[PDB]
RNA sequence: UAUAGUUGAAGGAUUUGGAAAAUUCCGCUAAAGAGGGUGAAAGCCCCGUAGACGAAAUGCUGACAACACCUAGGAGGAUCCUGAGUACGGCGGAACACGAGAAAUUCCGUCGGAAUCCGCGGGGACCAUCCCGCAAGGCUAAAUACUCCCUAGUGACCGAU
C-alpha cells in the first residue's frame, strides 16, 4: 500500500500530471485511493433530503495506486519507497539520499 | 440345511451335461444330518454331516 | 582445423587445434533436418481429449415412438447431429515421441559442429572467472569479444559463477558440456566455449 | 541449415488422402467405394479366404505331419567365412563368434563344404559334411568334434 | 520439514492522444528480462520473481539414546518324534492354453480307505533305473493398481450451439 490516509502525494500519470494533493480516504481491498482537487466529477445530483435542490456537484474520483507517489516532506520530492529497520517499527524510509517519513 | 457345525461343508453348484453337453445349473447339497450331541455337557442339536460321523 | 583464442582482452594468443574427424566433415542435410524435426516434435504433451456418445451425461431413452409423428427416427437426445452430442473422432491423448538409429545421431552432431566451424563462428576463449556473479562484466566480455548477435555459451562444469551471469537478454543462453543438443547450437548463431570444454566435447563425442 | 529455412529431403513427404470433400476431389459421394452392397456399409467386408459359400481351399486339403519334439538344427557356416583366420586362429564355436560372423549358436555349430579354401587353419565345431573334412585336411588343417 | 510470514535492485524529458507502457532523445539495473495489473503495448509505477531470513502452537520424518524382546559348538546312533478319516481309488461335476481326450497337475459333493525314514511325493497315461523334494499348522515390509480430496504447476487443449 506505501500509503496512508493523511500523506501528500505526487500524480504521476492521467490528466493530473505534477499535480499534488492531500489523500482523503483509503480504500484498500480495490486499490482505490482519492485526493484533492484532482479528480473531479459533476454529478447531477436528484433532488434529495440533502440538497433539496439538484444542483450539478463536483466531487473527486478514485485513482489507482499506480498513479501516485509519495511525499518527503522533509525536502519536498518524490521517493520510490523503500522499508528500513529502524527502531521496533518500520517506518517508511525514502529513497532517493536517505530521507525519514 | 445350512452348512456343518463341525467342519464347513455348505451347498454350491455345478453344472449338468447330458449326452450333448447342454449345459444348464444344478445344486450340490452336502450330505447333512440332525443329531443330539454334547457341547460343554450340554447336549445341543446340529447338523453333522455324515463324514465326520467315524 | 583452427580456431583462434582470447581470454577476456589477452587477444589472439596462439590458436587451438582440432580433430578433422569430427570438426571437418562436410555435413550431411537430410540427418539435419530430421534431427531437427524429431527433437523439437518430442516436446508435445499429448494431453487433450473429448466426450462421445457413450461418455456425455445423455440418456438412452429414446426421444418418441418410430413412427405416428411423421418426423424422422432418433435414437438419443445425445448423439452427434443434435446440439450438444458426442463427437466423432475427436483428438485423443496420444504420444508423439519416437527415435532414430544410433548413427545417425552422431553423425547429426558432427554435422552441426563443423557447420558451424565451417564459417568462424565457434569463437574459443581460454577461461572465464568471477569471484562474484557480477551480470554486467559478462556483457562486457562480449563486448571485447564483439558477439552481439543471438550466441550460445559452453561451460565445462560446475563453475557456476560464469553461469549465473547468463541471465541476460536472452541474446545468451548457458548450458553445460554434457547437454549440448541439436536445437541449442543450430538456433543459434555464434558459440562461445572455453578451452577444457572443447576437450571435453571431444571426449563424449568419442 | 538454418530454422527458418528448413527443406526435407525431396520425394521424401507425401501429402494425404481425405475422402470425402467435394466432388472435384474424385472421392466424394461414396468416398470411393461406389454403390450399395455390403462392401459399402460401416465395417463391411467379409473375413480372410472366405469364399461365398464354396468350401474354402483350406478344408478342400489333407492334413499332413508332426513334428518331432526335439529337432536339433545348426548354424551353419559354409567355407567362406573361415576364409579370413590366415593361418593358425583356433577357430571355435565361441569367442570366434566375438567378430560380428554367428551369433545365437542354435544347438551347435556345423560346417559345410562351399566353396572353397585355401588356409591351414585349425577348426572346432560340432558337427561336419563328409566333404568339409577333406577341404580342411586337403589343405592341411586339423579338426575336432569338441 | 508441513501448516501464518519478512526483506527484496534500477527513469526523466519530447510528438500524438482523453488517457502512454506508444514514438524520438539521453540514462540505469540484473543470481531479479517468468507472470499479473495500471485510462492503449512497461526490464526501471504496483503486486511479484532471483536471492536471504523466519514459528509461541500442532503434526510428521530421520538419527542415538534407554527399555524391550530373539539367537551358541563338537561327538554317538540302541530306542523314541516328524501335522489321519489326511494322501489316494471309484463315481458326477468344475479349475489349469488343455472341450475326456492316451490325460499328468489342482479343487468341490458322495462312497471306500494307506505306510512311518529299510519311509513318502514328483519328473503330463503306466512300469523299471536315476534325479529332485518332505504335503495334510500359521506370520511376513519393497518393487505393482487407483484418485472423492489438498498444495504447486504445465498443455502445437475449449473459448459461450
Amino acid at each position: 500500500m506505501f500509503v496512508k490516509k493523511g500523506d501528500k502525494v505526487k500524480v504521476i500519470t492521467g490528466k493530473d500530471k505534477n499535480k499534488e494533493g492531500v489523500v482523503l480516504a483509503a480504500f484498500p481491498k480495490q486499490d482505490k485511493v482519492i485526493v484533492e482537487g484532482v479528480n473531479v466529477v459533476k454529478k447531477h445530483q436528484k433532488p434529495n433530503q440533502a440538497a433539496p435542490q439538484g444542483g450539478i456537484l463536483e466531487v473527486e474520483a478514485p485513482i489507482h495506486v499506480s498513479n501516485v507517489m509519495v511525499i518527503d516532506p522533509s525536502n519536498g520530492e518524490a521517493t520510490k519507497v523503500a522499508f528500513k529497520e529502524v527502531d521496533g517499527k518500520k517506518v517508511r524510509v525514502s529513497k532517493k539520499t536517505g530521507e525519514v517519513l | 440345511a445350512k452348512v456343518c457345525y463341525f467342519t464347513g461343508r455348505k451347498t454350491s453348484s455345478g453344472n449338468n451335461r447330458s449326452h450333448a453337453m447342454n449345459s444348464t445349473k444344478r445344486t450340490v447339497k452336502p450330505n447333512l444330518q440332525k443329531v443330539r450331541v454334547l457341547i460343554d455337557g450340554k447336549p445341543k442339536k446340529v447338523w453333522v454331516s455324515a463324514r465326520a460321523l467315524k | 582445423p583452427n580456431v583462434a583464442l582470447f581470454k577476456q582482452d589477452g587477444t589472439q594468443n596462439g590458436e587451438i587445434t582440432l580433430n578433422e574427424e569430427i570438426f571437418g566433415i562436410e555435413p550431411n542435410e537430410s540427418v539435419v533436418y530430421d534431427a531437427i524435426i524429431m527433437q523439437r516434435a518430442s516436446l508435445r504433451q499429448g494431453t487433450h481429449a473429448v466426450k462421445n456418445r457413450s461418455a456425455v451425461r445423455g440418456g438412452g431413452r429414446k426421444p418418441w415412438r418410430q413412427k405416428g409423428t411423421g418426423r424422422a427416427r432418433q435414437g438419443s437426445i445425445r448423439s452427434p447431429q443434435w446440439r450438444g452430442g458426442g463427437v466423432v473422432f475427436g483428438p485423443t491423448p496420444r504420444s508423439y515421441s519416437y527415435k532414430l538409429p544410433k548413427k545417425v545421431r552422431r553423425l547429426a552432431m558432427k554435422s552441426v559442429l563443423s557447420d558451424k566451424v565451417a564459417e568462424n563462428n565457434l569463437v574459443a576463449v581460454e577461461g572465464l572467472s568471477f569471484d562474484a556473479p557480477k551480470t554486467k562484466e559478462f556483457k562486457q566480455v562480449l563486448a571485447n569479444l564483439s558477439i552481439d548477435t543471438k550466441v550460445l555459451v559452453v561451460l565445462e562444469n560446475g563453475n557456476d559463477f560464469a553461469a549465473l551471469s547468463a541471465r541476460n537478454l536472452p541474446n545468451v543462453s548457458v548450458v553445460t558440456s554434457d547437454n549440448v543438443s541439436v536445437l541449442d547450437v543450430v538456433s543459434a548463431n555464434k558459440v562461445l566455449a572455453t578451452q577444457t570444454a572443447l576437450t571435453q566435447i571431444e571426449e563424449v563425442l568419442a | 541449415m538454418k530454422l527458418h529455412e528448413l527443406k526435407p529431403a525431396e520425394g521424401s513427404r507425401q501429402v494425404r488422402n481425405r475422402v470425402g470433400r467435394g466432388t472435384s476431389s474424385g472421392n466424394g459421394k461414396t468416398a470411393g467405394r461406389g454403390q450399395k452392397g455390403q462392401k459399402a456399409r460401416s465395417g463391411g467386408g467379409v473375413r480372410l479366404g472366405f469364399e461365398g459359400g464354396q468350401t474354402p481351399l483350406f478344408r478342400r486339403l489333407p492334413k499332413r505331419g508332426f513334428t518331432n519334439i526335439n529337432r536339433k538344427d545348426y548354424a551353419v557356416v559354409n567355407l567362406d567365412t573361415l576364409n579370413r583366420f590366415e593361418d593358425g586362429t583356433e577357430v571355435t564355436p565361441v569367442v570366434l563368434k566375438e567378430a560380428g560372423i554367428v551369433k545365437n549358436e542354435k544347438a551347435g555349430i556345423k560346417v559345410l563344404a562351399d566353396g572353397e579354401l585355401t588356409k591351414k587353419l585349425t577348426v572346432k565345431a560340432a558337427k561336419f559334411s563328409k566333404s568339409a573334412q577333406e577341404a580342411i585336411e586337403a589343405a592341411g588343417g586339423s579338426i575336432e568334434v569338441i
